[PDB]
DNA sequence: TTAAGCAATTCGTAATCATGGTCATAG
DNA sequence: CTATGACCATGATTACGAATTGC
């Protein structure tokens, strides 16, 4: 019997805002660990991993490793129904195959208690490596939507040189050729690039405009890359766990 | 009833008490019984033993656009 | 209507009135090779007129409303700007048109079952609380607005009489009832809407007294 | 159209709708219709006969008018003796105006010219050739005209065009029978699609007697 | 003659804006007691009752009953010509079919326009008086978001009220959800109940009877067994604003 | 086994394009 | 709270397929 609590819950709201323009679909596993998800993009280019530790709950009841199929954009319409300091309580029975929202209110005279129906699901699932990442960088999440997405106006897809002194994000257009340049700054708004050897990679500009539909969704964004691997986006859900949208490279 | 309905659409078709398709039932047992043509006293005493029910006290086509 | 598989082609409103049976009789129904009719009732559907077609002998004996803006700009225009403009030029689509303008602002016509008969001034049309027909303002005007509209009764007297009496030369007999409920006739369903125009103009009238005792 | 036909040997069957149907392109085909354009007119039926016997002879007399008006149609359209008249023409049997087309009649009659000079008929039978080009029309002055314009036409174009140049099936010449021989003037013409026909000088066809007698 | 004048013309553009999509002609029945109005909406199902009372416009004049005949569409596009401080006056004749409306700018700048009006050949209809049973006082902006967040997922919705509070409840092809509500000075939800109802209604027309939000803070549900439910919203001294629509069957 | 032909005007019905209006998000 | 941008629909116009009539 699956019974949970989330006070601070629009942070529900906004991870499946961040996850419905993506994908169509996902894998919900529900461990004696808390919430997760494993699931591929529809375009076979990217990965979302959710993690939520029981420890970043309020109140938990799980009895059973469920392993149940959510359609994501109706559950974002009905999740568009609930205000953000409005509690988010989830209920679920292992035999009854459906999802019983419960949105309390924060002054608790609206009650909303919603259910969405199940359908099945045979997803496919691989496992990610484990490496060195030769660039790991702290962000400001917005100042990085917002370079990204004033790169998003000259050209379509993105070279990235990460080294020591500087980043260079470059570009080319239809209108010519542009490139931005960032450094270190000497809690939420400093920066750090963490480098060992400096490297240069191709990316796709139209998949950071995706990953930054988390852009609210944490104090900092990180950026973890290195040679011919999955860039690694990590919005880390405050006292939760994470969220990590895996990129595989291009070529 | 089922044996008193077919009386009074027996009483309709007489032709000898009017051309009645306008009126209702008993101002034509009326009229029929001021001139005195020949009323029987049985078609008078079904519209006495019943409200008004409009399969009674209504004529044959009263339903019918003509 | 024709072989049945052209018709399966594309959706026509014939089609769609004669394989909708009735409730009354699924033994009596347009077959391949005749002439279906119908008439065009309104309503809000207008991404068909399929939607809106109905029997003749269905809408009198239910009384549905008439699309008169149907009638009006897809029936009657466009053969009329064939004829009326070669004598003339673009100002004439506009003298038509202006001819519509002139005459297109007189119009006449669940919840609806909940009228409250609210009465109406005979002058000037206000909504007021008491039977009396005319308006406080327009009451010295009486005498001239009761002249108005015995006209009318007048000649709604002299049409139901020379329709009802028609019926009695075309059946043969004046001692006996009419039945002929003739749909191709133009006397049927004509003499029908006079007893009504007559049962409402002799309603209004008697809004206005009475001109005289009738128990002396 | 699709009909059902019940058997009788010896006898003859006028429907007269299917008469109606065949020749005559009305607005509706029902009997009140049809007898108001050509002279000029259930369920309460089964409450006159469950009646008395004035009902039931009321019920009768309006029958007997009912079998009569076809006979009425029948005299006074001349259906019969037209009937009488086009099976002497043709050569077809009466009861073949009713049931059948346009072809047995020219097969009967082509095949009754045909005895005359002995030729036999051949079978040829194709699925398909291809359409050819029909009639021109000319491009209007369009407008409104209020001077007087004048017509003239050609009289039974098409049979006469036939008529007075040789054409016919028996007649046709083929594309290689005129080689070798080199007499091209008054033995034969040549049509704007580009076939050669012989003269009357030679043969007579089959086709331009069947026209005249149809024509006189 | 009539003239009229009123100081806030904000009352006049949100009662503009509360009708120019459901109603398309309208006739104003001016009276010596006010300004007063019935319709029916387009579909023939709902029903429109206007009325400003004759003390709340602060300079009013009227000589004879009078039947003006107003496109609202144009009426609606003249008065976003107005800001939110003018001073609104009306000016008729009673010999003309065109009406003039003067807007006085509360510092330099005044405006005046004239629009033609029409003669129409509508009938008026009313409603009679009695008691409904179940009586909500609510608040406009939860009613609102009720209505707005219920519609995605169906058509319908079924009101469920009982002896604490009321129950709103709605289905759809998404799945089903209620909202409850219970009594517990505006932001209360006074419930007075003798007999409990439940009914249903559609969305479409609710959603339409929920654009004139901006005209007071609370909102009058009026119920009964099998009448049309009573939607009443009441302008402050000038008088109230009332839509009806029937239950399905 | 059984069946004249073709040219069309013309209007209706369906699809596509354009234009605005409304709602939501960001500053 | 206001302004700008995006989406969505709705309406109008143009192009094609079909009952009847002219030949
Ligand atoms: C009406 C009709 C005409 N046509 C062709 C043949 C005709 O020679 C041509 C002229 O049409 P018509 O003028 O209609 O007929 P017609 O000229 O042969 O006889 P008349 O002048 O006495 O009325 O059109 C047909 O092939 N089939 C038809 O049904
Ligand atoms: S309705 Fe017409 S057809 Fe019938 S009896 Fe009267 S006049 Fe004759
Ligand atoms: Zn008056």
């Amino acid at each position: 019997m699956f019974e949970a609590r989330l006070v601070q819950g629009s942070i529900l709201k906004k991870v499946l805002e961040a996850l419905k323009d993506l994908i169509n679909e996902a894998c919900w596993d529900i461990s004696s660990s808390g919430v997760n998800l494993q699931s591929m993009d529809s375009s076979h280019v990217s990965l979302v991993q959710l993690t939520l530790r029981s420890e970043g709950f309020d109140t938990y009841r799980c009895d059973r490793n469920l392993a149940m199929g959510v359609n994501l954009t109706s559950m974002s319409k009905i999740l568009k129904c609930a205000g953000n300091e409005d509690i988010i309580t989830l209920r679920a029975e292992d035999n009854a195959d459906t999802l019983a929202l419960v949105f309390e209110a924060p002054n608790q005279e609206k009650v909303s208690d919603y259910e969405m129906k199940l359908m099945d699901l045979d997803v496919e699932q691989l496992g990610i490596p484990e490496q060195e990442y030769s660039c790991v960088v702290k962000m400001p999440s917005g100042e990085f939507a917002r370079i990204c997405r004033d790169l998003s106006h000259i050209g379509d897809a993105v070279v990235i040189s990460c080294a020591k002194d500087g980043v260079k994000f470059s570009a080319s257009g239809e209108l010519g050729n542009g490139n931005i340049k960032l450094s270190q700054t000497s809690e939420e708004e400093a920066v750090t690039i963490e480098m060992n050897e400096p490297v240069q990679l191709t990316f796709a500009l139209r998949y950071l405009n995706f990953f930054t539909k988390a852009t609210p969704l944490s104090s900092t964004v990180t950026l973890s890359m290195s040679a011919d691997v999955p860039l690694v986006v990590e919005y880390k859900i405050a006292d939760m766990g994470h969220l990590k949208y895996y990129l595989a490279p291009k070529i | 009833e089922e044996a008193e309905l077919e009386l009074l659409r027996q009483f309709d078709l007489a032709w000898q008490y009017g051309p009645c398709t306008g009126i209702t039932r008993l101002q034509r047992w009326c009229r029929a019984k001021q001139m005195g043509l020949e009323p029987p006293p049985e078609v008078w005493q079904v519209l006495k033993t019943h409200p008004g029910d409009p399969r009674f006290q209504c004529s044959l086509w009263h339903l019918y656009p003509l | 209507l024709t072989r049945a598989a052209s018709d399966y082609a594309g959706k026509q409103a014939h089609v769609e009135l004669a394989e909708r049976m009735r409730k009354r009789d699924p033994g009596s129904a347009p077959s391949l090779g005749d002439r279906v009719p119908y008439v065009i009732i309104s309503a809000a559907k207008g991404v068909a007129a399929y939607m809106k077609s109905e029997d003749p002998l269905f809408v009198l004996e239910h009384s549905l409303p008439i699309d008169t803006q149907y009638y009006l700009e897809q029936q009657l225009a466009k053969p009329l700007l064939r004829i009326f403009e070669p004598i003339l030029g673009e100002g004439r689509a506009e003298a038509v048109l202006l001819r519509g303008d002139h005459t297109r602002c007189k119009t006449v016509l669940g919840l609806l079952a909940f009228a409250k008969r609210r009465n109406c001034c005979i002058g000037c049309r206000t909504v007021l609380s008491h039977q009396g027909a005319v308006c406080e303002f327009c009451q010295p005007r009486e005498s001239e607005l009761y002249q108005k509209e015995v006209s009318h009764l007048n000649a709604l007297e002299e049409r139901f009489s020379r329709l009802w009496t028609q019926c009695q030369r075309c059946q043969g007999s004046l001692h006996e009832d009419v039945i002929c409920t003739s749909r191709d006739c133009p006397i049927f369903y004509m003499r029908k809407k006079v007893r009504k125009d007559l049962e409402d103009q002799e309603q209004l009238l008697r809004r206005f007294g009475p001109p005289g005792p009738e128990a002396w | 159209r699709d009909t059902k036909v019940v058997s009788m040997v010896g006898r003859v069957q006028m429907d007269m709708l299917q008469v109606l149907l065949r020749e005559y392109k009305l607005r509706s085909y029902t009997l009140n219709a049809v007898s108001f354009h050509f002279l000029g007119e259930h369920s309460i039926i089964t409450d006159l006969q469950n009646g008395n016997d004035q009902t039931r002879r009321r019920l009768a007399v309006y029958c007997l008018k009912d079998a009569y008006l076809p006979l009425r149609l029948l005299e006074r359209l001349m259906v019969l003796v037209n009937a009488v008249e086009m099976a002497r023409v043709t050569g077809v049997p009466l009861s073949y105006l009713l049931s059948r087309g346009q072809q047995v009649k020219v097969v009967s009659q082509l095949l009754r010219q045909a005895m005359h000079e002995g030729l036999l008929m051949p079978v040829v039978k194709s699925e398909g050739g291809e359409d050819y080009t029909g009639a021109t029309v000319i491009e209007p002055l369009k407008g409104y005209y209020d001077v007087p314009i004048a017509t003239l036409d050609f009289s039974s174009l098409y049979p006469s065009i036939m008529m007075a140049h040789n054409l016919c099936y028996t007649t046709l010449l083929r594309p290689g029978t005129a080689q070798k021989l080199g007499l091209t003037e008054d033995q034969f013409i040549r049509t704007p699609t580009g076939d050669e026909f012989v003269k009357t000088s030679v043969r007579k066809g089959l086709l331009p007697q069947i026209l005249e007698n149809l024509l006189s």
